[PDB]
RNA sequence: ACAAUCUUCUCAUGAGGUGUUGAACGAAAAUUUAAAUUUAGUUUGAAAUCGAUUGGUGAAAUUUUACCACUUUGU
């Protein structure tokens, strides 16, 4: 439709903001959160609002959120946060509960196999795909992804950018398992 | 058929050359883009001129875009004459503005230490600058 | 200038005697119990 | 001395007011009690300041450069009636004439307009530290280009006593924005106050400046000189082995 | 026929913009619902009864008789005059009061959506006098609008027999 | 979607805090190295009829930065 003009300085404005807000934090700022309580998240993006600087395209693509709600397997650690926080306005990121995780995987389940949204419904196919990754099944793979096994990047890629499509623009701890409750 | 030029003034702060020719692209073709900018941080002086393919399309958003309550300021939106517009009044347009960081440039400068030679010729130069005052006083 | 020299009434310059009236008629039949308070109300609707 | 063992102080003050006075040549309507400002520009071997830092720096002085007749204003936090009750009691209402509080400060002054017309109405903006970064914006050019930098004061306990001893010593200390640059210009005082205590307020400023600016303090220092604003920049102090230094 | 310019000037109302700007200012001054009211009533009701000041509204103007009571009091600062009023002698006269009256007035678009701002199903017309002091601004923005944009526009067609 | 993250201080006792519409007028000083910054000041409607600084830096896929600024642009 008609674009107004007004939108397209709505653009410049976020932008702007958007400019300062990843200057601020990032240089001189150098200082993470660090979140914690486990080695595993459930990161999903709330909006990547039009026209991203282009630092944050690949956040959302290299941590996995090139779409929007992808809940997502991340290690746990210092070195996402700094990347996280690149892209914390448009993500919340929680803690992926036992029964979240097994929840979403018994049901929401479409593990990223070879790149596309497979089914986890046959334990075979955890077991399979992840023989030398020691996931067996979806209560394996809640092990290795809810508990963050020993494989648990080979199971964050064998898993998939669960879509929890439903958000506050930061932390959730426990609210990405209410998140993933209303999605599975 | 004669290019339409459109005097815009009063501009939000915001609505720049990328977000003009989005938005004037909509009415009619942009040939180039300008929009006066400061002398050295080179911040938006708040008025651009956009010369349209045609004079008929410019006037009509010349009349859509006169006066229009855009973020609290009303947009002055003027068919300039081709009499009073000059050959370099579109200079540069659609060229991005390399603000240059001259005081950084400076402090590089001051970073930058001077040739023996030319330190000492400094050395000398702040000594006439000291004998100069000199018979000042 | 105005197109009435009609002076001004204090009553514009002071809190309303409309709500002052049903503030008291309301506080009324909070003390006899016919109006349910907002506690009492609010809790009501758990 | 001080700063290269060179620094002929006391003179020079007296040299440059007697200069200064020297160059003397309806109004009672249009008449105060304005003094010709006293100005010491300082020459620095290298950039100080990587950007400007849009904060006055406290620098204590017990020779007062501002006035105080002035009229002051207080940027608080929320809520505003506190800190109003607090200038009450504490008798600094015929000093501060306005408290205001940023949520305020962020509505009720928005067009430049009316920001101009705030900055006109005081002399001296007083700004509690708990607030100061938001200053920067909405205030902008209007305030920290025309000569009007909100001071950090500190008042964050809020007491009587403490709002006194702030305000005392934000009036009685000279203010200054730090910029990148390796040049400079300090207010030390006005043509009113006598020749030894300019000296005096002077070399207040040197040891401050020696401190918390120049990092290398006074091997750093290029030279020192004093100057009115029509005047003669007198050199209080030139670096007498400043060669090898900047070798 | 050929319509009168007292009636034809009502065919040429306020453009999309700036009713849509108008609109947004009179939002943050709707006045206060029956429901709503009532709530704030027995809150304070319920503080005296057990145990015991308050700031002046500020809230749109509508109404007629109170409106056209507010031009010649010179209180309205901005008067906004619905296009489609059944009878059009209820209002033919506005514009030409307020013009008298050094008001800034504006023909906007149906009674309904003078009549929503206000929780009614129409309003004939509605007056802004008074706004808080963050939003002088916006007002004085859009006072300007109204002016380049339906005053200082048409201006001769207000003069003009319609049709 | 005319909505979005420009700073309730922070640490440590000191240090910081990253941030300013444009235009016009105007001192007189300094260093830095004429432009470059500071630099007495200013005035005005979020004012507006050329004048552009004109390099660098990356950072993507050479045109693109309409702030990427030397600490110099896609994790």
């Amino acid at each position: 439709t008609f674009k107004r003009a007004e939108t397209f300085i709505n653009n410049y404005r976020q932008r702007e903001r958007e400019r300062i807000r990843l200057n601020r934090s990032a240089k001189n700022k150098g200082d993470i959160f660090v979140p914690d309580e486990t080695k595993l998240l459930f990161v999903i993006r709330i909006a990547g609002v039009k026209n991203m600087p282009p630092k944050i395209r690949k956040v959302l693509r290299l941590l996995r959120l090139s779409r929007i709600n992808n809940a997502v397997f991340v290690r746990n650690n210092k070195a996402v946060a700094q990347m996280l926080r690149i892209v914390e306005p448009y993500v919340m990121y929680g803690i992926p509960n036992l029964h979240s995780v097994r929840e979403l995987i018994y049901k929401r389940g479409f593990g990223k196999i070879n790149g596309q949204r497979i089914a986890l419904s046959d334990n075979a196919l955890i077991e399979e795909a992840l023989g030398k990754y020691d996931v067996i099944s979806i209560e394996d793979i809640i092990h290795e992804i809810y508990n963050v096994g020993s494989h648990f990047k080979e199971v964050t890629k064998f898993l998939w950018p669960f879509t929890l499509t439903p958000r506050k623009a930061g932390y959730c701890g426990e609210e990405i398992n209410e998140l993933i409750k209303k999605q599975v | 058929k004669k290019k339409g030029v459109l005097y815009v003034g009063r501009l939000p702060h915001g609505f720049y050359e990328k977000q003009m020719r989005m938005y004037f692209s909509q009415f009619g073709p942009v040939l180039r883009l300008r929009m006066s900018r400061n002398r050295k941080t080179g911040s938006s002086k708040h008025y651009a001129f956009i010369e349209f393919e045609s004079l008929d399309v410019a006037n009509v958003v010349a009349e859509t875009m006169h006066n229009y309550l855009l973020y609290g300021k009303l947009l002055q939106c003027k068919v300039i004459p081709e009499d009073q517009v000059h050959e370099n009044m579109f200079k540069g347009a659609d060229v991005p503005f390399k603000r240059i960081p001259h005081a950084t440039i400076a402090r590089l400068q001051h970073e930058k230490p001077l040739s023996k030679e030319k330190a000492d010729k400094l050395i000398t130069r702040h000594n006439r600058k000291l004998k100069l005052k000199k018979r000042k006083l | 200038t105005p197109l009435s020299s009609a002076p001004e009434p204090k009553r514009r310059f002071a809190p309303s005697k409309h709500e002052q009236k049903r503030i008291l008629q309301l506080a009324y039949a909070i003390r006899k119990g016919r109006i349910l308070t907002s506690e009492q109300r609010a809790e009501r609707e758990r | 001395e001080l700063l290269g063992s060179d620094a002929p102080l006391e003179k020079v003050c007296s040299a440059l007011l007697e200069y200064e006075s020297k160059r003397k040549s309806n109004l009672l309507e249009d008449e105060q009690d304005d003094i010709e400002p006293v100005w010491l520009q300082l020459a620095t071997l290298k950039f100080i300041g990587n950007n400007r830092k849009l904060i006055p720096y406290k620098i204590a002085i017990k020779n007062p450069v501002i006035p105080s007749s002035s009229e002051a204003c207080l940027i608080v936090k929320d809520p505003q009636r506190v800190y109003k009750d607090l200038v009450n009691e504490a008798g600094l209402s015929k000093v501060v004439t306005r408290v205001i509080g940023l949520s305020k400060l962020k509505a009720k002054w928005n067009s430049y307009e009316q920001k101009r017309q705030l900055r006109d109405q005081f002399d001296i903006f007083l700004a509690d530290d708990r607030v100061i970064p938001m200053l920067p914006r909405i205030l902008g050019k209007t305030f920290y280009q025309k000569s009007k930098v909100p001071v950090p004061v500190k008042i964050s306990k809020g007491t009587a006593e403490q709002l006194k001893r702030e305000v005392v010593s934000a009036y009685g200390a000279t203010y200054f924005n730090s910029a990148p640059c390796s040049s400079f210009m300090i207010k030390c005082g006005h043509v009113s106050n006598t020749s030894t205590e300019l000296a005096e307020n002077v070399e207040s400023i040197l040891q401050f400046v020696s401190k918390h600016i120049v990092p290398d303090g006074a091997k750093g220092i290029a030279s020192i000189h004093l100057k009115t604003s029509q005047s003669i920049a007198i050199p209080l102090w030139n670096n007498p082995n400043l060669k090898e230094l900047i070798a | 026929l050929k319509v009168p310019p007292a009636i034809a000037q009502f065919q040429k109302t306020l453009d999309k913009n700036t009713a849509t700007q108008v609109f947004k200012l009179l939002n943050k001054y709707r006045p206060e619902t029956a429901a709503e009211k009532k709530q704030r009533l027995v809150a304070e009701a319920e503080a005296v009864a057990n145990g015991k000041v308050s700031k002046k509204p500020y809230n749109v103007k509508y109404g007629l008789n109170h409106v056209v009571a507010l031009i010649e009091a010179k209180k309205a600062k901005l008067v906004l005059i619905a296009s489609d009023v059944d009878p059009i002698e209820l209002v033919v006269f506005l514009p030409a009061l307020c013009k008298k009256m050094g008001v800034p007035y504006a023909i906007v678009k149906n009674k309904a959506r003078l009549g929503t701002v206000i929780h009614q199903k129409t309003a004939a017309v509605l007056a802004v006098t008074e706004v808080r002091e963050e939003d002088k601004n916006e007002l004085a923005s859009i006072v300007s609008a109204v002016d380049a944009n339906f005053s200082a526009k048409y201006d001769e067609s207000r003069r003009k027999w319609g049709g």
